[PDB]
Order: C-alpha cells, then structure tokens, then sequence
C-alpha cells in the first residue's frame, strides 16, 4: 500500500540489476523489517519487477559517528527508547541489498532478468 | 626546520604570575553551593530559537560580485513549530549603501517574513532605528552581524506577539547563544529588559562554548564534584572573564550579559574533560528556584549528540542550516531571472564576468 | 534542502549599473599602454624579504594559555640572504596589557636580533613609538599585526643599514603585499616615504591577490594581449578599489599604495582566467623607466610554482613558514625549562591546567 | 537528433577502448533511456563508430549526499518531484559504460575496433 | 545481569549473521573481559539468540591518536594510570565481534541461523 | 621537430621500464594525436631510445572536476568550443604510457631494455 524504504542507489552486478534500499528511523521503530530472501515488487516507469533481498547491513548515514555516540550514551546509562530521540533518530538506519529476478506479463509469461 | 631559532630569550615568570589568579578563582569557586538535579522536578516544555546562513560564492573577497543568506528556524515541545523567515542579502547594494537597505526593507512589510518581523519587533517593543547606533554601518562586516542579531530578536518577538499570546507563557524560551546585545545603544538593551520584565516571559539562553576560562575551570571542579547539579558563577569570575574578553576583541565591549551565569552538569560519565556541562542565563527577574527548574527541564530534555547538548538546540540548528549548493543554486537562478527580466543580451556580460571571476 | 524561500522577491535590479560601471571600467582600461615586454635585456638582482609566524592551539579561544611565533626571511640572488629573525609573542606576558611590551623590547638588554632590528630601524628612520598611534594598542589583534608590519619594515632598514652599506643600491629591493600602512599615523607615512626618497632605494611590492581587488578585471582584456606587457593601473580603477576597501572592511585608511601601481602578465598560457599576472608598486620617486627595468627583471625571475610567481618570492616565504611541530616543541620545551627556573609542583600544577583544557 | 547524454571519460580497457557517459535530470525525466547491449552511434572528429551498452550504475554527481538528501526527504513526506524540484536535480543523474567496436567504411569492410 | 558492551554494528557476513561489541573503558578496568569462544546470549526485540566470539582487535574511537597519545606520554616517563587519568580515558577501548549461531524456540528445539 | 607532449612520471614495470606521457589542451585542439602501437623516441641523456604507445586514458589534471564541469555545461546548452574556452581549456589533457623497448648500438645492433 506504501513503500517499505526509499531506493538510494541502482547498478548492473554480473547478469543482475541491484539497488539499495535504507529504512528511516521512523519506519524501524514502527516495526517493519525485511526478512533475507523474501520476493518483493519493485516499480519503476509502471512496471513492476519481481526482487529478492540479498543482503543487509549497517551503514552511518549523514555525518555521524555512531560508535562514539553509542558509547558515550552507554556508559551515562541512557535508555535511548525513552530519553534521546535525537540520538536515536541519527543513528538508526539500516541498509539492504534488492535484486530484481524478471517481471510476470501478459497473461502470465515471466519474462527473465531486465535491460533497463 | 630550525626551531632553536625562537628559543633565544625564553621567558618564564608570565606563567608564575597567572598560575596565581587561577588559583584564587578555583578556590572562590570552592565556595559555591551545588544545588544537584536528582533525575526528576517539575519541568515545562522549551521553544529553541537560532539563526543560521552561509555565503555565495566569491562574496568573502568579491562581494560586489555575489550575496548573502540567512534564515531563521525554530522548534518546541509537541512538535510545534513557527513559519521559517528567509531572507537574500545583496552584496552590491548593502556595499554600496548602508541603511539604504534596512529602511527600504522595512517600509516594503509586502511579502517578506523578514520585513514582517522587522516591523512586528519594532512596532511592539518600540525599538528606534536611531538606537541601534553607528556600528551596523561602521562596514558591511558589522552590518552583517547586527543584521543577523536584529533579526533573531525579532523572530523571537514576532513569534510570541503573533503565534503563542496566550499559550506561550508555559513555555521555557532558549536562545543559541549569550544573553547579550553587543555593539549597539543602551536603549535596545534597556527595551528588551523592559519587555521581557513586564511580560515575566520565561527566557533563558544557553552558550555553549565559543566561556573559556569559566570552561577551564568549572571542568576542574567537576573534576572533584560528582553528580548532576548547578551553581551560580561567582562575580569576580564574571567580571575577569568581561575584562579578559574585551582586552581581546574589544568590539565585544558591553555585551555583558543581563543577567548571572549557572553551570549544570548534564551527564554524570564522559571521555573529555568538558562533556556535559551547560552555561546559560537568566534574566534579572528570575530566582534561585526559577534557575533549578530551568536546569531541571534542560536536564530533562539532554541529549547525547555532541558530547552532551539541549536537545531541542541541535535540532532547531539542524532544521535551520543552509545547504551548501544552495548558493549555487541560488546563483543559477538570479542569473535565470536576471535573463528574463531584462532580456538575453545583458545576460552574456554578466556570464562572462562571472567565468573571469573564480 | 528547503531552498525557494530565498527566491521570494529577489530584486536583482542593480545588477543594472554594476555592469555598467563594470564596462565603463574596462573601457577606461582599455586606452593604456601596453609595452611590450619580451625577456631579453638588461636587469636588476632582486632581494625578497617576507613575514610569516604559526601560532599555538586554540590561540584565539585562549590567548593567556598559549603563545605567538614571527619570523622574517629574506633570499638574495641565490644564497646571498641575511640572518632570519625569530620573535616570540607570549600569550600573557603583555600581550593581556600592551604599551609596556614594545618598550621592554626597545629596551632589552639582551639585545635579541629582533630588539636589536627594531632599535636601528627606529634610530635610523627617526619615527618614535608616539607616531605609531593607539591602534596597536587597541586590542591582541591590532598589536599583532602592527607589530608584525614594523618588524618587517625594521628588518628591510637593518638589513639596508647594516649588511649593505654600499651595494644596497645596485639591488632590486622587492617587499611582499601592498606599499601601504594601515593603522599607523600619516606622519609615520610620510617619515618612512621620505627616508626612502633619501636613500633613493629601489622598492616595489608584489602581490597576487585578497584583499579587495576590483583591479583584476585585468583578467578580461588578457584574451589576445599578445603575450607579456607592462602597464599603470588607472586612477579610476584605484579610487574605486579604495572606496570599495573602506566600504566593506573599513579601518583600511592607510592603504594607499605609496606610488604608482603597475600590473604585468608574466606568461602567456596559463590554462586559467587569472595566472601569470603580477601587481607591483613603485615610490613616487621612481618614473616609467624604472618600472620597465623592474618588470623585465620580475620577468627573468618568473617562475610556474603558484600559476605564474615571481619565484623569489615563494622562495623567501618557504624559508620563513612556521609549521606546527615547531609550536609543539616550544610548548613542550618552555614546560621543561619551567621546572629549573620554577620548582616541580608548578610545573605539574601547569601541566594539569593544560591537559584540564587546550 | 542530438546527444543522449555528455561523455566524460575514455580509456583503452584490455583490447577494447570504452568511454563514460552521464545522463543529466532533464533526459532522465523527458524519458530517454538505454537498453543495455543496445547498438549506438559515436562520433569523434567528423567520424562515426559502432558502440555497445555494456554497463550502468549510480554515482554522486558534484559535491552531493544523495543518501542523505532522499532520506530526509522520505522522512519529511516531502515529495521531491513536485515541492522540491531543486534537490531533484542534483541527484537524478545515471551513469553508463559504451564499448567502439570499430568504425564503417563505405563501399569497404567494417573496420574492427580501433587504435585511437 | 548487565550488558556486556555496547553493539555499535550488525551485517549479513556469509551464511552467517554476525555483530560488532565495543568494550568502555569503565568496564575494561572493572575487568570484565570476552574469551574468544565463548558462548553468549544476544537479546533483540523480544527474542534470545545465542552468539560465540569469533575474533579481537583495537581500533580507536572518536577523533584520536592512540599511537601518538601513547608514545607521547611514554616518551615523557607519564603514568597514564596515575597521573594522567583523561589520557587513558580515551584510548582504552576494545573491539570483538560475535555471530549468532542460532535460537532455541519451544521446548528444547533449535531453530538454527537467522533470518533477521 | 619538437616534443609531443610533456613526461610526467616513470617506473620500473616488471622487466620494462616505462614512462607516462601528458597531452595538454593545446596540443590536442592543434590535432596532436598518439596511436596505440606506434612506435616513437624518446630522448634521455643524450641517449636515443626505441618506445611503443602501449595504454591511453583519461584523467584529471589539477583540481577540477570534469564531471561536474562537463555536465553543467550541457545542462545549460553551451558550446563548448565557442561560449567557455576558459572551461573547455581545464578538462581537455589525456595521459599515454609508453614503454622503452631499447636502444640502437654501433653498427645497428640493439641494445635491450634498459639498466637506466
């Protein structure tokens, strides 16, 4: 009904179109997750793909240092759930990694991979 | 490289003498009282006001050539939040004529949230162009200074006579910076003290660092001290830090603050020596008990961002910033309706100035 | 980034007359002489001098906690150069309480290279420290920076005086940034432009660029030109730059350059709008002919370091940079010989105010 | 009739010799697009070659954080296309990879690729 | 009862997920120490995985010069222990990295790796 | 008679000695070109050698940023042989490697390689 994330990068990997995709702070504490290998729908130009997600990782966003941010709330004993929102918002990001397997068209023929 | 070059005539009794006046300073800070914050209290919500803005290209050196920028953002407790003021700032007029400039700005009030302040904050604090002296037009430098301050003021002003008349009393109003006009007449001061008297509004502006030595040493003292709690600074401390910072910009002569110093310790653990700790002040009408609920809600509303901050400051500043192709972009499209003003023709010239101008 | 609330009402009408003006400008540019000047013939030697100092960390923030570094340099021919003088501005000492310092210093004892350059410059120029005016002792900054251009003029009067007695008149003397004064009395303008008359030294400062240059609009109308050429900036052109000046940074009163002004193109492919030009001044008492020798000598020193400099000049300034292991090795050096001259416990006392901040 | 795009690098890749090419925002949104593999006509000095899409991927174009930009975007539910078309045109951009595979000879044989 | 560390990083590393521990300096001298091996349990979001450490290194946190710092106060006979105590306040951290194994679910099953 | 471009580095690769060579603007716009393969002479104390034009490719000279430049330019529409020399004249170099095969002796013997 609404995207997932938002896409912030697109490439060729070997025979497979991939792009990136990042949750916002707002979307991970509502409690939405990816789960690794699940079929998604990718669209783009009206056309919807068929995707798989790959991989999934952890990446600072902006200009931040999470490492030292997060030390330093811990050894002060700061529940981030409940007293940093700011400190919250700026280090919880998350990274993913969708590849795109083809799109069903017509009256069902799945046409392989894509060109565009 | 040759470094014996500077080791001729070493002297070394300067520091004998200051490792006297420090210590007299530590010792009447000794004698303080810590009032500490016991992780609860009775707390209001804050309303964060700041201005920021940047530079086009080539202005520094060539502002002739270029502009300027500024905008004006707040936030507060709720997620409320007031319109944003903007306004674009022409190097060759301002350079060519100051106070050509502020007047035409402020006679407009048509459609810039600016000149609608501007007008707002004079009309209600009833502040005269007169008062605000000869250093805004001593040089563009200056100007640009008291432009901003001016301008910071009367958001502030404009905010709470437009927006929050009846709910703004609830609220604790943060200011980015020292609670200090510098640079123009008694009268602005006067004005606003008087405003802000009368109005009993609930204000308090926090410093940050830009505060050396009180910095240097209220960490000392936490050094010793424990816990999270606030103390007055001391006015002889005041006073030494007035002296020491107009003997060294002494532009910066009667920006004393309207008002005392407090020192609260945010964060009972950190890495640095000076994490954690707040410096604001208060307006001469505020109390001991009104200087513990202040640092009770900012304790309240901390943040672990930047070795400890307000909170509600980092995010007023974050949401204020300008982007840094924003002058370019600005640039393009001054050029883009310069072009469909007054024709194609008188566009190449300038084209062709700016390409032979870095 | 939330840009368009810039774009409200931009009011961009006197681009109008900047470019007319502009233009007006380059017309007048335009009916001036423009000599050839291919390299071959007859020049003068050349004599850099140039002035440069780091400073400790956080020098600004705490000024009474760190210190100052000057040292000036000067390169002839290619190892005919003169003793480099180093001077150390303590942080404390009087710069937190000038107008004793400059007198300690005429007066010291010792007799360091610097006191020693200060006290026959003043002796041989007749200008006592009352012509200097009060602005040096304004504040930190303003006694900086005057100290740091009479240092630089007493070490071009020593080095005159007692180094070269009889062949300072067969040298080309070259003096980096603008001939001008900025904050020292007309008096003192006038008793250093006289000393030189008498002398009949030969003199021209060079420079590239910011301060406020409006003159290289030269820039435009280098397209065709045909290679090198020398040429006088025009009085139009002077005078607004110097309006301009006064304008925008104000207390640039003196800034006149002592003489005529003359720009040059060393090259004649430079890959950039702005490479290969040069800007150097000349006393009064020096005529067309004098400015066509320095040129061409200016021409046989080019070199392609920087875009077209003058070589001698970056030369001089590499032998008299500071880097940032020499401020770190004094800090450390002065902290040890405190302890002999100063107990241990100081020392240590010191030492922990120092880790405590900067 | 006119570029796709704007070439901005060349280089000799092994036996073949290929060139960058760069789509700005406005034949990006216009709806200029290239297949990969598909054939395209190079011109270089008055001359015309045969290339071959072979690649594509994102890159930041200038001094940009086109993560950060559209994350704070999706965050503000601001709709860059239609309140912000001054941040959409400083991260819409595509990169493209094109291989010479040599140049047509009229009345001849087709020159394979080539040694300039 | 207390957490370990603090985790400032998380991935998809092979088939295996995996994630990054940082010890404080409050901690390193109350001497609380991981053995590589050793079995843990990884509490997120309502759930107990089980971890092992798997590797150990010092990396610097924040903006320092551990090496520089360290050598410095070497170089001038200074306990850092004793005498300059903000000096080793900044240096005394240390990295691990733990993958999780899998989850014990019901009772007495095992549902192996990870999905999330 | 004079040198087609300017040596701008050296190195020993593997049993060859090698050098790179620099292309300036002017030179390309006065139709200077380099052919991979071919073979030409390089002069080096006084010495002769015997060199083959072995790679090509493009990169920035000084600091610039063709990408941007190059992309604004077309953006805007400019000519940029016509309108912005001043632009057309910082983003027009291109590098060649070139390798030393030897040296002719005496009686038209060759000496390999080179110790040099």
């Amino acid at each position: 009904e609404s995207p997932i994330g938002v896409v912030v990068s697109s490439r060729r990997n070997g025979p497979w179109a991939e792009l990136t995709l990042v949750l916002t702070p707002q979307e991970l504490d509502q409690g939405k997750r990816l789960l690794l290998g699940e079929l998604v729908r990718v669209s783009s130009g009206g056309k919807d793909y068929v995707g798989m997600v790959l991989d999934g990782y952890y990446e600072p966003v902006g200009r931040s240092d999470p490492t030292y941010t997060l030390a330093l709330a811990h050894i002060n004993q700061v529940d981030l759930e409940k007293e940093d929102p700011w400190a919250r918002k700026e280090v919880n990001f998350y990274h993913h990694r969708i590849v795109l397997l083809g799109r069903v068209v017509q009256g069902g023929l799945f046409a392989p991979s894509t060109r565009l | 490289l040759g470094l014996k070059d500077f080791l001729d005539d070493l002297r070394l009794d300067h520091y004998q003498d200051l490792l006297r006046e420090l210590d007299e300073l530590y010792q009447k800070l000794k004698q303080e009282r810590q009032v500490p914050l016991h992780g609860d209290g009775e707390a209001y919500p804050l309303l964060t006001l700041t201005v920021d803005g940047g530079e086009g290209r080539a202005f520094e050196e060539l502002p002739l050539l270029s502009f300027g920028l500024v905008r004006v953002a707040a936030v507060g407790v709720k997620g409320f939040r007031l319109p944003s003021i903007a306004h674009l700032l022409p190097g060759y007029e301002v350079l060519r004529d100051p106070k050509g400039y502020l007047e035409g700005l402020l006679e407009r009030s048509e459609e810039s949230p600016a000149a609608d302040a501007l007008k707002t904050f004079f009309r209600a604090t009833g502040i005269s162009l007169e008062d605000l002296g000869e250093y805004y037009t001593k040089d563009l430098r200056a100007f640009m200074g008291i432009f901003r301050d001016v301008l910071e003021w009367a958001y502030l002003v404009w905010g709470v006579e437009k927006v929050l008349q009846e709910s703004y009393k609830d609220y604790l109003f943060i200011k980015d910076g020292r609670l200090a006009q510098l640079g123009v007449r008694e009268s602005f001061r006067s004005k606003l003290q008087n405003y802000f008297a009368r109005k009993h509004l609930l204000l308090a502006g926090v410093t940050k660092r830009s505060e050396g030595l009180t910095s240097l040493v209220m960490a000392r003292l936490f050094a010793e001290a424990r816990g999270t709690f606030v103390l007055q600074v001391p006015q002889e401390l005041m006073e030494k830090a007035y002296r020491y910072e107009r003997q060294w910009n002494a532009d910066l002569e009667g920006a004393f603050v309207m008002g005392r110093r407090y020192v609260a310790r945010l964060l009972e653990d950190t890495f640095r020596p000076q994490e954690g700790v707040a410096i604001f002040d208060l307006p001469p009408y505020l109390g001991e008990e009104d200087a513990v609920k202040v640092a009770r809600s900012l304790r309240a509303h901390r943040s672990v961002l930047y070795g400890g901050s307000v909170g509600t400051v980092v995010e007023a500043h974050g949401r204020a910033s300008v982007a840094r192709s924003i002058p370019r972009r600005m640039e393009e499209e001054i050029l883009a309706r310069f072009r469909k003003a007054f024709g194609e023709d008188l566009a190449k010239k300038l084209t062709e100035w700016l390409r032979l101008a870095d």
